[PDB]
């Protein structure tokens, strides 16, 4: 249970930086 | 607030087995007819007064314009 | 279907569903502004800033 | 540099005469009165009404 | 009386910045600051307008800078408590002709030249009447001799109006040498007014029109979604017990 | 086919909300007539 | 069921509240949409909060400074320009939901028992939102502004024996001064708190007593949750207005304005055309109609008896105006004559404007003079047409 | 009327005051810690300087 709980804390990580990203596009940070 | 019971039989589909957007075209013709049919007294009751009145307002304005112009 | 083909895809997990939703909400935001542009640049062929002509010659 | 709402008021003068043959018609009324308050701007707003309504469109597509 | 108190009726000009996708015409605009500077603002004044304001719209910013360095505005206590002039800056507003509204009115006859900056929208039907003020000079109708120190004007309330015809055929010339006419000048100086009034006005097209678009397609959503939900209770067969 | 169009109108609402947001914020933040006087 | 452990997160105390007042509340199943303008005029108040606390972070209260400030707004702000537009809009649509709330009510007599105080409370709310609108619509220091200010506060000394004193203290110091700015640019911004507490006793005294529906008749037998049904509904309704308020906003943003208001206040010259915002205009055109300027405040102080003396009639026994045909020809007639009422007060005081607003509010009070007698002859209705 | 203000601005002020500014008394007393006292003593208070 512990890898798929790990897995969808990761994937809710990951759709949270895609929200962080939209909101403030920031390709002085991307860029490096 | 209590909640009266009545004894029915319900049956219902679930909401994806059934078309969602063909019941708004489905009979045009005969809504509008009832729309109209249902609802021209308040329409005249509604539109008649302001009109009238509008048609009044623009002929007294005539006459007086008219009648002041020396 | 390409419906069920997409909805296999990208609707299993609600973290892919609402990354998808934000990367659409980013693509379809740009595209219709860059169509508005074009449109907008037909429309008033012309009356830019940068194509008037004398821009440059006042000094 | 001739001007090019005078030209075409000019030109647009013939369209709707009725309203300058009223206005005449009150300058007679007026120069055979020549003692009364003796305006009737009436005339003249309605026939100059109908001028720049002839010039509305013609004006904008003859500037540069 | 009622007529001329009200003022003859503005017609509707087809203004190049008029439609739902319209842009401002930026060399007559140009044009038309050239006419204000020239001739308009000896006695109006506009005070809401930087210079910078000129940059990217009808002025490069080097020309800008030439034209605010041409004039001299007064900078605040220096190191002595005394006042100086200074050439202007690209930041400065648009230098005033008069002291104050009593300078002004001592200067004009008792008539105050009102403030320029938002002039389009502070009278109904703006543009057009602005327009229609600046060429319809007109000679008076029969029988209706106004007072000396005035003109008439049939579209200024009254009839009777404190400013003397100012275009005039080949008053300025225009840089680019487009022919100088009243209406040409007309129609660049009421161009260059309703920017000045509405600087954002592009920008504000743009918007509305990507939102409604957007908007329509989140209400055909919308629409769709409802009907869904509510599809399960309004094909519904229910069987009552009942008849009359 | 109701998931797909209920995702587009979704998307829709998403540009709304970042738009309305950051509208609030930037005005909320710095104005033209003070970076003129930057020097 | 005894709660050993817990089941779900919306029955949980911390949710509990929200959960049965927003998701479980039961609705009649056959609400049209003006229920959802009762929603949309919420989101519109609360549009105008937020807007109005981002713009107070730009606007000066003085009088040397408030109408630059607010061309600053425009100018200078980063996207200042949307957020003036969508605050002066704003209040033009917040007031037209509401109107649109207030006649649906009179059509469908919601304000009929037991939702007495349902009504009598939105006529409280009501008075809010008429002085909040117009204290801020002083704010911006125009010739519209100053004028409008100095009218609608003088005809306050109508009051028989303390008018003057009155006048004079609202306005502190013998005019509309920078004195009677600061003061309205502090109750402009108190007030919108007060509305939303009135919008709060408002909606619970609702939840109270359940909520009418287009037939006006008992409605315990189908009903379903709010959540999700009319959830959604709201939602079409609030992209709606979403899109109507955008064009509003961007395209014709000026329209429903005057442009006497972009001069700056001249206390010396008087612009030709004195006239409030279009939302006061039928309020005005019945004071400006019974001269006598004290008759002019006691109507208006009859006209908001009249609004608090509906709910209060004695048999009314059918509500719905689908089975009053009657009432359903007087209620159009009485929209048709607020809407000329409205017309009439932009209109001079030169005739016939005069006879037509003196036979306009006459015909208001009328309306609301001839509903309880409807409502006795209905009474009687039963015992004559009976079949057999 | 208001109290008239002996230079025009406060770098007039300093310049005929030799770079110092001398500040405004309305409330000199309330701006100073232990204001009345400390008034008085620098008023009367001009000794000579220790070794
Ligand atoms: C005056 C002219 C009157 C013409 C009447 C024509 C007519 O027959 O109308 C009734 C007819 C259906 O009659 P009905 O079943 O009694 O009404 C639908 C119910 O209200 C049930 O509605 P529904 O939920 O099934 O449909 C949802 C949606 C369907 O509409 C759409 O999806 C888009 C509509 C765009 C309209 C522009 O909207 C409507 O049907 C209309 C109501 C829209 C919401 C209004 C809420 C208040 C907004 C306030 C804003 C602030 C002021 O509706 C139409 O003809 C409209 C659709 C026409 C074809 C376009 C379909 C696009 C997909
Ligand atoms: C309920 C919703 C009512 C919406 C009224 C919208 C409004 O105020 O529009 C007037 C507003 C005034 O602008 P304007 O007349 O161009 O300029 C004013 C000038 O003085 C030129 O003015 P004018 O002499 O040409 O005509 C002035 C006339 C505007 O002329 C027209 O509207 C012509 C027809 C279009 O003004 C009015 O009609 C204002 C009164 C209308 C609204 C009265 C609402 C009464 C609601 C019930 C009150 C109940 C009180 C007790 C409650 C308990 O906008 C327009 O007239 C044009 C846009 C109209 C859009 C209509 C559809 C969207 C709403
Ligand atoms: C992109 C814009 C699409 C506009 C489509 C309008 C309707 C086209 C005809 C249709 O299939 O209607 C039925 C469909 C719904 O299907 P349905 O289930 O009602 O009908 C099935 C029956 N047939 C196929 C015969 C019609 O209507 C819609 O999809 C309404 C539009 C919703 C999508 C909005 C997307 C916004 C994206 C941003
Ligand atoms: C108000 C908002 C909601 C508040 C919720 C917490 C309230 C206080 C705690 C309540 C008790 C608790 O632990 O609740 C969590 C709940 C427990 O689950 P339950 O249904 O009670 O039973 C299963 C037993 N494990 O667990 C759940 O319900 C599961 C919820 C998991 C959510 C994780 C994903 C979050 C991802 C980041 C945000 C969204 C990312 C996209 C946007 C980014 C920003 C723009
Ligand atoms: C919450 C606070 C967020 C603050 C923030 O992100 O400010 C924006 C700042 C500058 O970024 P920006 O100006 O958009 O980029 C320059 C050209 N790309 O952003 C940065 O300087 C870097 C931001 C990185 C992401 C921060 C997420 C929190
Ligand atoms: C943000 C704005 C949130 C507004 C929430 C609604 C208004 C507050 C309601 C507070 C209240 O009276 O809660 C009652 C509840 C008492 O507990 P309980 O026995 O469950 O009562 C059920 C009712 N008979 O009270 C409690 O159990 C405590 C509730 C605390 C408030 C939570 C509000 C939401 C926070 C997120
Ligand atoms: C314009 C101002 C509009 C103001 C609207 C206030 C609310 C009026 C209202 O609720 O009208 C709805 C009513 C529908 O009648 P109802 O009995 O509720 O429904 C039967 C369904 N077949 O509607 C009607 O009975 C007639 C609606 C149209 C009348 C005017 C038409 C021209 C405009
Ligand atoms: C010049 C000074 C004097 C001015 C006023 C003088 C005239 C006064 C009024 C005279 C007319 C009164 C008529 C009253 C009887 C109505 C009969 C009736 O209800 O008929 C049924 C009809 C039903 O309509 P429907 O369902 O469409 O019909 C199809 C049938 N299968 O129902 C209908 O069609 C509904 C009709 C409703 C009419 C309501 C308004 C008129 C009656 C009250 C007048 C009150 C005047 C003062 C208040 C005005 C409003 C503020
Ligand atoms: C000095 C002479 C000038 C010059 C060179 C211009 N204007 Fe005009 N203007 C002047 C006065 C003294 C007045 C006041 C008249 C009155 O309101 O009684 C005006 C008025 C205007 C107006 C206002 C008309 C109205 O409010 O109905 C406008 C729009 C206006 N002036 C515009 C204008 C423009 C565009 C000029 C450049 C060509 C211009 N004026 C020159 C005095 C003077
Ligand atoms: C701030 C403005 C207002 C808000 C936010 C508001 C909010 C609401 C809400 C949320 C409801 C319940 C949902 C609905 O039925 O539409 C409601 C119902 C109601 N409101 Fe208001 N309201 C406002 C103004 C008014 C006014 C001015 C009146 C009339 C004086 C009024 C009278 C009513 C009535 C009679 C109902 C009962 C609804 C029914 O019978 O189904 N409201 N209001
Ligand atoms: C607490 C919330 C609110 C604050 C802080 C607030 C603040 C302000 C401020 C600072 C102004 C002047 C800015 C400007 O000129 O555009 C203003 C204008 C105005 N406000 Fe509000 N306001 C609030 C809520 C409301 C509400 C609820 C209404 C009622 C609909 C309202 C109606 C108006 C009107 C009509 C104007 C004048 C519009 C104009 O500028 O032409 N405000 N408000």
């Amino acid at each position: 249970i512990q890898p798929a709980d790990v897995k969808a804390a990761a994937m809710w990580g990951v759709a949270a930086a895609t929200g962080g990203l939209y909101l403030v596009q920031v390709s002085i940070l991307v860029l490096p | 607030k209590q909640i009266v019971p009545v004894k029915s039989v319900i049956y219902a589909l679930s909401p994806f087995q059934q078309k969602v957007m063909t019941g708004l075209w489905k009979d045009l013709p005969t809504k509008i007819h009832h729309k109209v049919s249902e609802n021209w007294i308040s329409a005249t009751l509604l539109l008649g007064p302001l009109v009238g009145t509008y048609a009044y307002v623009q002929n007294y304005l005539e006459k007086e314009k008219l009648h002041h112009r020396y | 279907g390409i419906f069920e083909s997409l909805y296999k895809v990208v609707m299993r997990r609600n973290s892919v569903y609402v990354t998808f939703v934000i990367a659409g909400a980013f693509l379809g935001e740009r595209a219709v502004d860059y169509g508005i542009h074009k449109l907008w640049e037909a429309n008033n062929v012309g009356k830019r800033y940068e194509d008037i002509p004398v821009l440059g010659q006042k000094l | 540099p001739v001007d090019q709402k005078r030209y075409l008021e000019e030109s647009c003068k013939p369209k709707c005469v009725k309203p300058l043959l009223e206005y005449q018609a009150c300058i007679k009324r007026i120069h055979g009165d020549d003692s009364g308050q003796k305006h009737c701007t009436g005339q003249y707003f309605d026939y100059w009404f109908c001028v720049d309504k002839c010039v509305a469109p013609k004006l904008f597509t003859k500037l540069k | 009386a009622d007529e001329a108190e009200h003022g003859l009726a503005c017609p509707s000009y087809p203004w190049p910045h008029k439609g739902i996708l319209s842009s401002y015409d930026h060399a007559s605009i140009r044009r038309g600051h050239q006419v204000y500077t020239e001739v308009c603002a000896s006695c109006h004044s506009m005070s809401l307008i930087s210079y910078r304001d000129l940059v990217g719209v009808a002025y490069t910013e080097e020309e800008v800078k030439a034209m605010a360095a041409e004039i001299e505005v007064v900078d605040g206590p220096n190191d002595e408590g005394e006042m100086f002039t200074r050439p202007g800056k690209l930041s400065d507003r648009f230098p005033q002709p008069y002291a104050n509204e009593a300078a002004a009115r001592f200067a004009n006859g008792g008539a105050y030249p009102p403030d320029l900056s938002l002039i389009t929208k502070a009278r109904h039907n703006g543009q057009n009447y602005v327009f229609s003020l600046l060429t319809g000079y007109r000679d008076p109708p029969a029988g209706v001799s106004i007072r000396e120190g005035l003109h008439y004007n049939p579209y200024f309330p009254g009839g009777a109006i404190a400013m003397p015809k100012m275009l005039n055929d080949g008053a300025v010339e225009y840089e680019d040498g487009t022919p100088a006419t009243e209406a040409q000048m007309g129609k660049d100086v009421v161009s260059f007014l309703s920017w000045a009034a509405e600087p954002e006005m592009e920008e504000r097209k743009l918007m509305g029109f990507k939102w409604i678009f957007v908007l329509s397609l989140a209400l055909l959503q919308a629409a769709y979604y409802r009907r869904l939900r509510w599809s399960v209770l309004k094909s519904r067969k229910l069987v009552l017990d009942v008849v009359n | 086919f109701a998931y797909f169009v209920l995702t587009g109108g979704r998307f829709v609402y998403a540009s709304l909300i970042r738009l309305l947001v950051l509208k609030f914020v930037l005005s909320m933040s710095a104005s033209k007539d003070v970076l003129a006087l930057a020097s | 069921t005894i709660r050993n452990q817990r089941f779900s997160l919306l029955k949980e105390p911390i949710s509990s509240t929200l959960n049965q007042h927003l998701i479980d509340y039961p609705t009649p199943s056959n609400l049209s949409y003006w229920w959802g303008f009762g929603s949309l005029a919420g989101i519109c108040l609360v549009i105008q909060i937020v807007t109005g606390v981002f713009l107070a972070m730009h606007y000066t209260p003085h009088v040397d400074l408030a109408f630059n400030s607010v061309e600053h707004v425009m100018r200078d702000v980063e996207g200042g320009w949307l957020l003036r537009y969508m605050h002066a809009n704003g209040a033009s649509m917040f007031f037209i939901v509401v109107y649109l709330h207030i006649f649906r009510g009179l059509y469908y007599a919601s304000y009929s028992s037991p939702r007495e105080f349902v009504w009598c409370l939105g006529v409280v709310i009501f008075l809010l939102m008429i002085v909040t609108a117009f204290t801020g619509y002083v704010l911006p220091w125009g010739q519209m502004s100053f004028w409008g200010a100095t009218v609608i506060t003088s005809l306050a000394s109508a009051i028989p024996v303390v008018g003057d004193t009155i006048v004079t203290w609202l306005w502190g110091g013998f005019s509309v001064d920078n004195a009677t700015l600061n003061r309205f640019f502090s109750l402009h911004y108190l007030l919108p708190f007060l509305l939303v507490g009135a919008s709060l006793l408002h909606l619970a005294a609702l939840h109270q007593y359940g909520s009418n529906n287009p037939l006006g008749v008992h409605s315990e037998m189908d009903q379903i949750s709010f959540y999700p049904y009319f959830y959604v509904k709201d939602l079409v309704g609030w992209v709606a207005f979403a899109i109507f308020f955008s064009i509003w906003i961007f395209y014709a943003p000026n329209v429903l304005g005057h442009p006497d208001n972009y001069i700056p206040a001249n206390p010396m010259s008087t612009p030709p055309h004195i006239v409030p915002e279009w939302y006061f205009l039928p309020i005005y055109a019945i004071l400006r109609s019974i001269p006598d300027k004290s008759g002019g405040v006691a109507a208006i102080a009859l006209v908001f008896i009249c609004l608090l003396a509906l709910p209060f009639f004695k048999s009314m026994y059918v509500r719905s105006s689908s089975f009053r045909p009657i009432y359903q020809g007087i209620f159009w007639l009485l929209l048709a004559d607020c809407l000329l009422l409205g017309w009439i007060g932009c209109q001079p005081v030169e005739a016939p404007f005069v006879t037509i607003g003196q036979i306009s509010s006459f015909v208001f009070f009328l309306f609301f003079a001839i509903t309880p007698i409807l409502g006795r002859v209905g009474r009687g209705i039963p015992n004559s047409y009976t079949t057999d």
